[PDB]
């Protein structure tokens, strides 16, 4: 991969990163409300549990969905690195090739 | 203002090239670096023996794609005592002159900056972090926490005033009451696009009414506890007008 | 003498003609006077035709092919001991605080072998530094080579002046700070610095001496500054019998400026632009700094990483010589807990049982699992509450929070702003003091008793004396 | 194709002589040009001509294309201060100028400088493109064609020819393969000219929220793509969908292109281009579909369109 | 036909580097370019005059990974009035000849197609 | 261990001759194949013996591990040209060839191609690679192990190799990470015979689906990595379920890797392989768990380790 | 023991750059693997013929990052009879030896265990 292509990889992975946490936030903030609910209701109760078992399925499942991009993040920030270095010194070889 | 030491760069292999000197890390030579600090160590703060004059530099470097880590740009930020970083993707979204703060570093002028401002600025600093850092809940801005939502307030009001048009730079007296209100939060209350708006209407309520306040602001240079409570009731009186 | 005149003049780089048919041997420094002051040159080829090839230590602007040059004898030779403390010094031994000649009955040459395999000491030591969380998490090795990483404001000039402070005072042994490539500003405003601090003192004794080379100076003295403060610490060493420390503002300065030098003479680049010697360059600096029969030099030195890439190979390069780890990092002067040494991220070497003792070793390892379980919980304990946890966990948080704050010291330096005065903190006491809170004995207390405090029974009477408040 | 049309729309307005340069371009696109400038009066062989032509074509040894340049400079420069007229200039594929030095610089016995280009090609380059300047003996118009060696911007050419210009219009590969013709870039094309001391404010208002929303829509591109356009709030869903809009309305039907796309050729005003796109900022066509907006000559074009479309 | 012109540019890298000839951009000469378009250049329609005869030119190229933005691709494009674009994902699944029909086009022939063909097309 | 396998399967089952060309690879290597070529009998040295050895390992210096490929091509062409027999000619690792090519270029001086490779590597290539070809007198079947530093297929040598074989074989280190073992790349290994004229039509869309199915699963795989695979559709996880019992299904214990597995190796029929994947194809077998799939010899066995998985 | 064939390649780089040799892959010499290769074959298990003797080599490498597949490493394990991989993350949590059982493996040495080993294991 050329050095741009990894980079703007990593920048988008990132940024899912980011994304995802902030939506396991919010539906930690959805999870209070739905389990305020769910022991106001306690089909009302149905929907009451159905709703705090989506918005905690939720939660989870954008941690984990971090978690993961944390992971990929640590990969292609090694995989950033190995291109830099290796596009600086294909190009400084290529350098010296034409000069001599 | 060097306006461009890219181009003294590149003239200079250009010549190294043609004196056939031994090409570097972009067939640019191995004191390349040495021709960039041996300029710009020249711009120095003299003491009272000598006649404490003082030359500062502004150095200009064009980042090829962004790249801020090519040959040039590093050296000379490894030179510089400090870095203003501007951004294509904050330019087109309208913030202008784009410089990015988070990037944007300045090691020494914090102990020069003006102390009026310095009083305002400690706090304008600390709200823009947690902003850059909430930012992303924008996206999903329903059933956020209060705080949250209040840092979305603060952030979009203070990156909405921190915009200037070309060719209008702002004195000191005029910049530490915008930033004033904005960091106490009195346009917290006031619709994003009219802060724009806000900040001529405010300068000129300032200006008309309480010229008194701009000029001791501007001869002091500080803000005695007399003028901040003196600069809270006239932004209060402003903002219950606006 | 040996004289010979100027025959080319390319940037840094001189060709020199010695048509005595007696040239001088590599390394051998020559000298011009130049119009202000002189110019000195670093023999580095022998080209043939009695023609050697040299670098240049200053500025070549206004030479004259024919100019005139003495062979010096010998490679640059920089003046040693007593003199140097409280002296700026150029790379080629020049004294640059304009107080005058240093005016030493010894100059010694700046390029010497280390010491052999049968001089090397047969096992490692302890520094102990006065500083808490030095002394107990990362200790420093005796003779060894030390990397001290951050990034600005984490304190980092305060803390080296302390170091230079407790050696002084515990060891007896004197400093040498030598900045490479450094900011003229900031060689300035540290010089100030070490004046207000008083480890500089112009009237009375100074505790440091101090080696400069600019960015504004050409690349052969940029490599060189490193070895003439490094022949002042090994006199020190050599000569006094003392436990000497040298600080290299930044390493990476030094690898930048020999890569620059080497590409001046024109030698293929290598693994990313590097010098090809790079590896033995470092190596023929950092071997120097070791342990001997008469005392020792411990090296604290800035390692800049290059995009935050720890595996570019100066970074690579450094690493396998250093012997200890300091982090200065934002996040613990944020806690407000000076000196803002990472406890977790700082790291030793020497920082196992053999080495330290078993007590030690057994006290470090306890307080590194105790922070290491306090932040891996610290966020969903903020996202559970306080409560939300077992109770011994919220223990271990407790202990882990007041040894947090135990780590903070203050530091005899910081006393001319900060005001309370400094305290230095013996290993033997540190090791009892962070055991005793391990043991729980000091649970009761609460954990602002513990803030900015030299040990265990300062930690009481600050308690005593804050109930009695 | 672009020139092409900026030669359509203007060359026979302008009221003034005219210079083509082709440089390393096609021959045969020159001989396309020369009989169309024929049969469209600009060159009357029985009559008064208002363009001159200068080739030096990709068949041409490089000698010839570093130097045919000079040669269109040199009969504009005649006009602007001999005559003492206003002219325009065209050169097509100037980047051949600076590709031509480097064929011959390894054989001159240069040492290469980054990418095997001439050490010489910043000061090669400036030296042809500062003749070019408007003077107070005459102006002159230029339009320059750039090629892109790996489509990169970055390459010392295009890099080093972009301090070189008053406006620049990059068009790019991706735009163009959505379909999306003239495929210029509505960001990182830029004009000095934008100023509202020059435009106006109400075209400088309406040309900066144009880039904020197309900048805006450009920054989801990650959420959409892994996410979907479900995650959205109801705000970004509706600046979404209008910036699909904007970037639809920003195509247009050249005449030339009307060989390739079908559709008669349309020139829009100025001034219907700004209250055009003042008015789908307004969200005044909200309901409308985006393909009312595609290969359209202006906002009456887009409601004739939408109701061809609820007709079908 | 020239069924592969980037061996061509590969054998004539080989030859300048022979020459012990600089190379340039992907470690092709620089005038890689000027060996393709004064070779592509010969194909032409004459006039009346010139007695009406032609040439026809189908150079060959060789994408990896179908990058059509690699060097050779791009100056050969820039030179060849049109390209057929032949994608692996349609060859793959079975369309065959595989003709993306969005990335091809032809520039000229469109003045030459047969007229019926058009009409129904 | 492929080569190996491959020899035993075929070169005792092959009517003429062989030859084995050893080239920059282990002197143990070696020593290990003459060992087992006599344990096997196609080495008998009281008797008649099926292969010729040739070697110059990784011991020798550049130019005998340069030249030895020449003198065991030019053992191959005596057997097919003057005897007239048909040859299956293997070589170890004949980018040791090229890699030779380079080093003493590097000595005679040349300026290099690439990665400091020699210049001539394409015609040098051809000129040994030519001469491997089949003729009218004789075939000459070759299998050739191509070593591709740091992984990179990118690099010039494979990327020259690449051009003259009828078919390639991808080994992948990740594939053999995950364990699958023989560690070939499905996707990326291609040949000239799969083609419905040759294979016939039921294996051409057996293969066809298979290559669909994996290429679908390597395009979904981020999106799984990042979200997990419960964010697919059922179609999608029904795809992928499938794609991973194919993937796991191509891995195969080979008889000379057993002490590497534990498991005895297997053959499997051509048509016993296309039956098998067809029935997985039609999702007969989607009941089954991967893990039936994983290292057996065929369709039958994958219903017999089901059957000891399901016992168990 | 080669306790490190790394610095020993480092060294030969930079020999060979001295020596303006032309950098390849890296900028190591081509001739690094030749370098490693003619030492590591020197290490053989001689027949009783030639007195059963023999040299055992362990080599060390340093690959930064954990990366097996820079060159050096990859040039190494190809001359190698199989490899000890140590991994940082076990290290660190404190599994010492640290030896990753899936990506350590010796190819010749199986048939050289002692065979209770063998029967346990
Ligand atoms: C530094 C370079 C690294 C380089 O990338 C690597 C290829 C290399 O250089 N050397 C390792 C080469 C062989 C060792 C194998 C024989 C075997 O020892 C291990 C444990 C492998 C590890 C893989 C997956 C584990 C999984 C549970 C599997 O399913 C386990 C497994 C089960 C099985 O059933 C009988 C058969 C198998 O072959 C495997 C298997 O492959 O595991
Ligand atoms: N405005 C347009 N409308 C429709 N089609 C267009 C337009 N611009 C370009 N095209 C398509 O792109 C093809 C190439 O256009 P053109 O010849 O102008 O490109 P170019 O950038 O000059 O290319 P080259 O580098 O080959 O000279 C045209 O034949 C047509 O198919
Ligand atoms: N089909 C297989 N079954 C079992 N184990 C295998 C298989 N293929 C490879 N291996 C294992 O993977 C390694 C393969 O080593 P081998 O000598 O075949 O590799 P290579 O590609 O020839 O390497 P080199 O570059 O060192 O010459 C050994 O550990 C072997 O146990």
């Amino acid at each position: 991969a050329t050095l741009k292509e990894v980079e703007m990889r990593l920048k988008s992975i990132k940024n899912i990163e980011k994304i995802t946490k902030t939506m396991k936030i919010v539906a930690s903030t959805r999870l209070s409300k739905a389990e305020k609910a769910k022991i106001s209701a306690k089909m009302l109760t149905a929907m009451a549990q159905g709703y705090a078992a989506e918005i905690s399925a939720r939660r989870n499942a954008m941690d984990n969905a971090s978690k993961n991009a944390g992971d990929m993040i640590n990969r292609y920030s090694i995989l950033y690195n190995r291109t830099r270095q290796a596009v600086i010194t294909n190009e400084l070889v290529d350098i010296i090739t034409g000069a001599s | 203002v060097y306006d461009d030491l890219s181009k003294q760069a590149v003239a200079y292999r250009q010549l190294s090239l043609l004196l056939r000197r031994p090409p570097g890390r972009e067939a640019y030579p191995g004191d390349v670096f040495y021709l960039h600090s041996r300029l710009l160590e020249r711009a120095a703060k003299l003491s009272e023996k000598e006649g404490s004059g003082s030359l500062t530099a502004l150095p200009v470097i064009e980042t090829q794609g962004g790249d801020v880590s090519a040959y040039i740009p590093t050296n000379v930020i490894s030179i510089t005592d400090g870095q203003i970083f501007l951004e294509a993707e904050l330019f087109y979204k309208g913030i202008r002159p784009a410089i990015n703060v988070g990037l944007s570093v300045s090691r020494v002028g914090s102990a020069a900056q003006v102390k009026a401002l310095k009083q305002v600025a400690g706090s304008l600093k600390l709200f823009l972090a947690q902003y850059r850092e909430v930012a992303a809940f924008a996206q999903f801005g329903s059933d956020l926490d209060a705080s949250t939502k209040q840092t979305l307030v603060r952030g979009e009001r203070l990156t909405q005033l921190l915009k200037q048009n070309q060719y209008s730079p702002l004195a000191t007296e005029e910049q530490v009451p915008l930033i004033y209100a904005g960091v106490n939060g009195h346009l917290d209350g006031i619709e994003l696009s009219r802060i724009g708006e806000f900040e001529s209407s405010f300068l000129s309520y300032l200006k008309s009414n309480h010229n008194e306040l701009l000029t001791e602001i501007r001869e002091k240079g500080e803000l005695s506890k007399e003028l901040l409570a003196s600069l809270k009731s006239a932004t209060e009186s402003f903002v219950a007008t606006f | 003498p040996i004289t010979g005149k100027v025959t080319a003049v390319i940037g840094a780089i001189v060709d020199v003609h010695f048509e005595q048919s007696e040239l001088p041997a590599i390394l051998n420094a020559l000298e011009i006077k130049t119009p202000q002051g002189k110019l000195v040159l670093e023999v580095a080829q022998h080209l043939g035709e009695n023609t050697v090839r040299t670098i240049a230590m200053d500025g070549t602007e206004g030479l004259v092919r024919g100019e005139k040059v003495l062979d010096t004898g010998g490679p640059i030779s920089v003046p040693v001991g007593r003199e140097t403390l409280g002296r700026i010094i150029n790379v080629i031994g020049e004294p640059i605080d304009e107080r005058g000649p240093i005016k030493s009955k010894l100059r010694k040459p700046i390029h010497a072998d280390p010491p052999s395999f049968a001089e090397q000491s047969t096992s490692a030591e302890i520094l102990e530094t006065g500083i808490k969380v030095v002394d107990l998490l990362a200790p420093y090795a005796r003779g060894g080579k030390i990397g001290l990483f951050g990034g600005a404001g984490v304190g980092k000039t305060v803390f080296i002046q302390e170091l230079i402070n407790n050696i002084a005072k515990a060891h007896g042994g004197f400093s040498v700070f030598t900045g490479v490539g450094e900011r003229t500003r900031e060689g300035n405003d540290l010089y100030r610095e070490m004046k207000e601090t008083g480890v500089i003192n112009l009237e009375g004794e100074s505790k440091v001496a101090l080696v400069f080379g600019q960015m504004n100076e050409p690349p052969g003295a940029r490599a060189r500054v490193a070895l003439t403060g490094l022949t002042i610490a090994e006199y020190f060493r050599d000569e006094e019998g003392q436990d000497v420390l040298l600080f290299i503002d930044n390493i990476f300065r030094f690898t930048q400026a020999g890569s620059e030098v080497s590409a001046l003479l024109g030698r293929i680049p290598s693994a990313v632009g590097y010098q090809p010697t790079l590896a033995t360059d470092m190596g023929l600096l950092q071997e120097r700094i070791t342990t001997t029969k008469k005392g020792s030099v411990t090296s604290v030195q800035a390692v800049y990483v290059p995009a935050d890439d720890l595996t570019d190979p100066a970074p690579a390069t450094t690493f396998a010589h250093l012997d200890a780890t300091t982090v200065l990092s934002r996040g613990i002067s944020e806690l407000g807990i000076y000196p803002a040494v990472d406890p977790l991220d700082s790291k030793s070497r020497l920082l196992d049982a053999a080495v330290v003792g078993q007590e030690h070793y057994d006290v470090a390892s306890k307080v590194q699992e105790t922070l290491q379980t306090y932040k891996s919980l610290q966020d969903i304990i903020a996202i559970l509450g306080m409560d939300e946890l077992s109770e011994q966990d919220k223990l271990t948080v407790e202990r882990a929070r007041k040894i947090q704050r135990f780590l903070s010291q203050p530091f005899a330096v910081a006393e001319v702003f900060t005001g309370i005065p400094g305290k230095l903190v013996r290993l033997k006491d540190t090791v009892a003091s962070f055991k005793a809170v391990l043991e729980g004995k000091y649970d009761n207390i609460p954990e602002h008793a513990f803030y900015m405090v030299g040990g265990i029974e300062d930690v009481v009477a600050k308690a005593e004396k804050l109930a009695a408040e």
